[PDB]
Formats: C-alpha cells, structure tokens, sequence
C-alpha cells in the first residue's frame, strides 16, 4: 500500500513529532493530581453530600439560634461534628471527581484527539516502509554469521520488541478514545504508570540501549547501522532498491521508532500528570547522532547502484525492432517496472526536478512499454548482448534509452541531460554513450526461453538516474539492467543535512490507468454505474480484501472512458473476475467492438 | 533542605571530579579493546559466544547505562529540586529493593 | 458506603438513645426528632444502595 | 502529629465551649461554629494520622 505523497525524511518526523511534544507540553491540567478517584461515583457522591448538608444545617441552625446551653447542647456539637466528619469526607471526594471531570478530562481528550491525528499519517509513511524494510530481512540470511552481527543482534532484539509494542499499545489505547471513555482513560493510566514507573529496566532505559546499539556504544564498538549494511549488501541480497536506499529506509524504520517511542513518554508522563523533562532535546540528540552516524561511516562505503530483484523464464521473436524510452523535455527517467503477470509490460516514470535532485510529485508521468520481451529475448535462434555500464558525469540526468536490435543481436543509447542542482531546470546540453562494442556477450540458442528481468528497477525513493548498464550470464543464462542513482547526493543535500526534505515512493500501482476506481475500493460507485436494479458491489467478492462488482441477471455495470483514448493507439486490458462473466468495451454509437 | 541541596551538589561535583579523572585510562583501554574487536569480523559465532553474548549483554547494557546516564546527569547540574528531577528519579530506580533490580 | 453507614448509624444511634434518656422540652425534642428523622432518611437511601450493591 | 493534636484540642475545646456556655444567639455564632468546624476538619485529619501510626 503505497502513498504518493512527498515523505519528508527523518527531518520530517521529528520536528513534527517535536512540535507535538511542545504542544503537550502547552496543554494546562491544573490539579491533575488525584488519579485514584473513581469518576463513575459523581452522582452518589453529589446525592450523599446534598442529602447530608440538610441535616448538618439543621443541626448548625439548632445548636445556634437554639437557646440551649448544656453539656447536652455540647453532646449535640459532638454529634453535628461527627456529621460534619462525614459530610467533609464526601464532599472532599465530590470535589476530586468534580475536578477531574471538568478540567483534567476535557483537556485530556482534545490532546490525545489532536496527537492521533497528527500521528495518522506519519504511521502511514512508517507502515510502507517497515513493510519494505521486513521484506528485506526475509532476504537477509543470519544462519552462519559473524561475531559482531551476532552481538548487535543479542543487543537490539529485545529493545526493539519492546519499543515496537508499547507504540502500538499506546497508538491503540489512544484510538480507543460514559462509562467507555473512563475505562479507556483508566486503561491508558495503566499504561502510562507502566512505562513511567521508575524501574532501571523502564521504557526510557529500552529507549536509550536502543540509541546506544544504533550508534555503535555497545560492548563491541558496532553500530546496528553497520551490521545493516552489511547484512544488506551481500551478493544473496537481491532486493529492488539499492544498498543507499536500503541502509537509509533501515534508519528512516528506526528513527521513526525512537521518536514514536519519545512521543508515547511525553504522553505519558503529561497524562500522569508528573514532572515534565523536555525529550525533544534527546530525541533530537538521538536523531542527529544516528544520522551522522549514517552519513559518516556507513553512506561512503555504500554502492547507489540497483539492478533487478527477480527473473522470469520468458522467450522473444527474434523479429528486430526500435524501442526508444525517453522524457518529455525537461523530464527525467526516475525508475522503471518490468511485470510479466500475464504479459510482460514495462512502467517508466518521468518527472521534472526542483533542486538538489528532488522528484517533483505534480510532475510524475507514467508511461507504459509493451514490446521488452521480445526485445530482451531470443525465439530460437542465439542473441548477443552487448553489455557496458555507462556512467554520466553528476548534474547530468538520463532522458532517453533507446534499443535498437538491427539484426540478432542487442545494442542500447543512452542520452542525459545536463541538470543545474541548484535550479530544476534540465537544459539540452545532451551527452550520449553506447555499449562499448569490445566487451559484447553472447547466449547460445536454446530451447528453453531465457530469464528476462522482472520487478522493481528503481530506487527505495524515486531519483534521476545517472546511469544504466545491461550485463549478461551465459552460463546462468541471466540478464541484469543495472542503473546509478543520485540517493547519496539527495540525502547529503536534503535530510543528513537536517533540511526540508521531499521524497516520493515507487507507488506499485499504474497511475497511467485511465479507469477510475478499477481496485473498486471506494464503496460508492460514482464512476461507475448499475442500470438495472441488479449488480451490484460484492464486498465479499475481490481481490481478497476489497469491493469487487457483481452482476447477476441482465443489468451489466458499465463506465464512461470514452474521451481518455486515442483512435488506432495500442492499449492493454487487465482484470480479475470470478464466475462465468462477460466483458465489453463498447461504443454506443456504431456497433464497432473493440475487446470483448 | 536549604542545607541539604547544595550539600548534595557539592558532593556529586566532588564525585565527578575522581570519576573523570579514573575514566580517562579506562576510555583508552576501552579504545583498544575496541580495537582488538574490530579483528573480530572474520571469526564466526560459536555456540559459546552466542551464550556468553546473550547472557551478559542485559546486566551489561543495564550497568553501563545507570553508569553513563548518572554521569551525564550529574555532568548536566553543573527551586533546584526542579533540576534534580531526573537525577532523582534515577536515584529512586537505583537505590529500589527490587526481584529484578 | 459501608464505612459511611456505619458512620451515619453510629450517630443516629448516639442521638436518640442521649434524646431518650433525658427529655427536656416541647420544642427542642420535636427539632431533635425532625432532624433525627432526616438522618434516618439518608441512612436509610445509603443502606439502599449498599443493599443494591451487595445484590449485584 | 501529637504536639499539633494536643495543642489544637486545647483550640477545638474553648471554642466549644464558647458557643455551648455562649448566651450568643446570631449569625455571628454561626460563623463561629464555621470556624470550629474547620479548626476540628484539621484536627480530624491529624488525629486520623496520628491514630493510624500509632497503631501501626
């Protein structure tokens, strides 16, 4: 589940999270200090006191204008005192509760309210991103390893359990929020008395040993960044991002971690009404240290190269053809996509630059490639591949790659524009660079198709391209598209430098798709429509966890594409369907049937 | 108490000035200990290491952390009670009869 | 509540055996009695709810 | 606990007995039984403390 939308980086978050600290902070409780008072007692405790305050008055009235005078009169002031013991005892509760029903309560809800829905989209952004990061430990391999991984290992594993589930313990509690929002209140006490009790083993220990094993003050001078990297970059690591992109969405995953953690002490602390302690000063601390960290010892010994993640058995007519995958002037090829779920396809994005080569997010056209197979493929008859990594100088970004397989064998051009980094503007200053011919490799005919490249070819955020290379195994029968990325000098410019930050992310969905609400998740059908009263949205039916269409007797569901076309252009039609379905696209007028 | 609270800063001051003389030595053979653990990228994990490591790492982290953090604290010091907020909270999770103390 | 009853019983119980043991006057006795009554009234709602509690 | 008991009974008992022996019959002895009753508020929260250590 991608976002398009801008991910300020590590920068982003905290000093979000830290405005949200500040304004906890800000938030006036008052006389917060009587948590063990049960607030579902206010009617008993207001009914007790006002059906007592009459018979103590009565009481001060008879002792007063009364003109007794007697040790009798002294055993009535005893008996009113006695009244008046109880009378205070209630009313002293009554208070309590009344206090913290209208001033502690109200003050309370508006800020949890407000830090959830400050919270809600960082935890989206986190959530993409932890996805990724899980998906590469999969590929990671720790059976036979090194001492030092081993040791940050041991070190970081429980912390990080530990930080992990109080976030999303405290992020649920806190969604939680009569009688229910009392419990949840109570609920989100417990909570917050267990992660600021004063034990040597509490959350801000976990918080700090988390910080130590990330910057490397653990026994072993090892930072987990580096057992990261290292873990990351080793031959069997075949992930679509590079080792750059990798390392940095590790530390974007943990960093998050760290400041949710320090916003869920905070919160605590402020919801327990205790001593405040200002963590912005050491979740900054923290933040800035692992960065540099990062930037120092980790990002130099990193490779911006990324290649392809999988392979796919597939083979190609051996009949030529020109591909020419270019930008639109002043565009930039900024990643790619070969999916082969039924044909092979390849998505290309292009966007234009602002500075210190950010991707511009308005800017961020889709384009759609059909023939790659039968152009990285042989039918039958041998190929030869010529393969040479270009490398452009920086300030100078890829537009155009253009394949031409004039007989049998396979040769690329690559052009690239000279880009200004201090403006975003591309100027047509063009340098172009071939596959060097010397170094050409070549796949004997077999029968058996050959392993055409498949997945992701893009950065873990999407980045101009410095250059690309085409490499082929023989013996493997392998082919790689291995492209440069300009990560390091993005993150060298924008966020280890600690300033605003704008990164996009690969969305894993055909934004060129010019059918409205083909997912259909939207439950409301305003793009498309029933014309009978039947067939309708099946939520059950789908791609298991969505709102598929549904028809049944006559009354098909139908929407309006026409104008989004062109007349005789080529187009591909994809989409699932369970049962005995029928599928049209029809012109109301003229009987002409384009797909059916 | 307006005798008690710069009779306590004055004695962590005084604390902190052998502590900060003694960390010196210790910083350097740490330093070369860290050296010496550098080499130890080659050499795979055995099943003892792997006890050892995680046996010793949770009163490891722990200890080094009260060390660190008093250190830190009483460095940052130099009504004040407000001040000693952390210092004391520390102290009160230190000094805390506990099963896992 | 039932710190409260015992409280409120104890106090009741002083004041009509210390009434009983020696009336004085018309009109001190007929306040006493009212306030009295007034005291029984709510020991009588806190025994109530006491009782309500206790059945739940 | 004990010397603030012992020296706010002697306080308690004269105003007592103030208003009791007292032929003061006005709002002013009402406010006088306020003041009583906050003095013996104070009291009681001290007597309940130093009755609880001492049977502890």
């Amino acid at each position: 589940p991608s976002f398009i939308d801008y991910f300020n980086g590590i920068y982003g978050f905290a000093t979000g999270i830290k405005d949200i600290m500040n304004m906890i902070f800000k938030t006036d409780t008052g006389g917060d200090l009587t948590l063990d008072e049960i607030l579902k007692n206010q009617q008993l405790l207001n009914d007790i006191s006002g059906k007592l305050d009459g018979v103590n008055g009565s009481l001060n009235d008879l002792i007063a204008q009364g003109n007794l005078n007697t040790e009798l009169s002294k055993e009535i002031l005893k008996i009113a005192n006695e009244q008046n013991q109880v009378l205070n005892d209630v009313n002293n509760k009554l208070d309590a509760i009344n206090t913290m029903l209208r001033v502690y309560l109200p003050k309370l809800t508006s800020m949890l309210s407000d830090v959830m829905k400050q919270n809600y989209a960082l935890s989206l952004q986190i959530e993409y991103l932890s996805k990724q990061l899980q998906e590469i430990s999969d590929k990671l391999d720790i059976i036979n390893v090194n001492v030092l991984i081993n040791s940050t290992l041991t070190e970081i594993t429980p912390a990080y359990q530990r930080i992990k589930y109080v976030n999303e313990k405290f992020e649920e509690l806190t969604f939680a929020t009569p009688a229910d929002i009392l419990d949840e209140l109570t609920e989100l006490t417990e909570l917050a008395k267990s992660v600021t009790k004063n034990d040597v083993d509490g959350f801000e220990f976990y918080l700090n040993t988390f910080h130590d094993v990330m910057v490397g003050n653990n026994l072993f001078g090892r930072s987990a960044l580096k057992t990261a990297s290292e873990l990351i970059t080793k031959e069997n690591v075949k992930t679509s991002g590079s080792e750059v992109g990798n390392v940095y969405n590790f530390l974007i995953v943990l960093t998050a971690l760290q400041a949710k953690a320090f916003l869920t002490l905070t919160t605590c602390r402020k919801l327990l009404g205790l001593a405040d302690i200002d963590y912005t000063s050491i979740m900054n601390e923290h933040l800035n240290k692992e960065k540099e960290e990062f930037r120092v010892n980790i990002l130099p010994t990193l490779s911006n190269t990324f290649s392809n993640p999988n392979y796919a058995k597939v083979k190609g007519s051996d009949e030529d053809a020109k591909m020419i995958v270019e930008a639109k002037p002043g565009h930039a090829l900024i990643g790619f996509e070969i999916s082969n779920d039924s044909i092979t396809v390849l998505k290309v994005y292009e966007a234009k630059l602002k500075q210190n080569y950010q991707v511009d997010k308005d800017s961020l056209s889709e384009v759609i490639y059909g023939d790659m197979d039968k152009l990285l493929c042989p039918d039958q008859s041998e190929q030869i591949y010529y393969t040479n990594n270009i490398v452009f100088p920086n300030e100078y970004v890829i537009t155009k790659i253009d394949f031409t397989k004039k007989m049998k064998t396979l040769r690329y051009e690559v052009t690239a524009n000279f880009y200004d980094s201090s403006t975003g503007e591309i100027d047509l200053n063009k340098k172009k660079v071939e596959s060097s011919e010397a170094e050409y490799r070549t796949l004997s005919a077999n029968d058996d198709g050959v392993y055409m490249p498949l997945g992701v070819i893009s950065e873990t955020f999407l980045t101009p391209i410095n250059g690309f290379g085409l490499q082929a195994d023989e013996n493997s029968r392998l082919i790689t598209l291995t492209c440069k990325s300009y990560l390091r000098e993005l993150l060298l410019a924008t966020d280890l430098s600690n300033k605003e930050t704008k990164l996009i992310v690969p969305p894993s969905g055909f934004i060129s798709n010019i059918v409205e609400n083909g997912s259909i998740e939207e439950d409301n059908l305003e793009p498309w429509k029933a014309n009978n009263k039947n067939a309708y949205v099946d939520h059950t039916g789908g791609v298991n966890g969505t709102k598929a269409l549904y028809v049944h007797k006559d009354g098909g569901i139908s929407q309006f594409i026409g104008d989004k076309l062109k007349p005789k252009t080529e187009y591909v039609i994809q989409y699932t369907v369970k049962g005995k379905p029928s599928i049209h696209l029809k012109d109301e007028n003229t009987g002409y049937i384009h797909y059916e | 108490l307006r005798v008690y609270l710069p009779k306590l800063t004055s004695m962590l001051s005084d604390v902190m000035k052998q502590n900060y003389a003694l960390s010196l030595q210790i910083e350097y053979l740490s330093k070369q200990l860290q050296e010496i653990s550098d080499k130890l990228d080659i050499i795979n994990v055995n099943v003892l290491i792997n006890s050892t490591l995680t046996e010793i790492t949770p009163a490891y982290q722990r200890i080094k952390y009260v060390n660190e953090k008093f250190e830190e604290l009483t460095f940052a010091t130099e009504d004040i009670l407000d001040e000693l907020t952390e210092l004391t909270e520390l102290a009160k999770s230190v000094t805390k009869n506990d099963v896992d103390g």
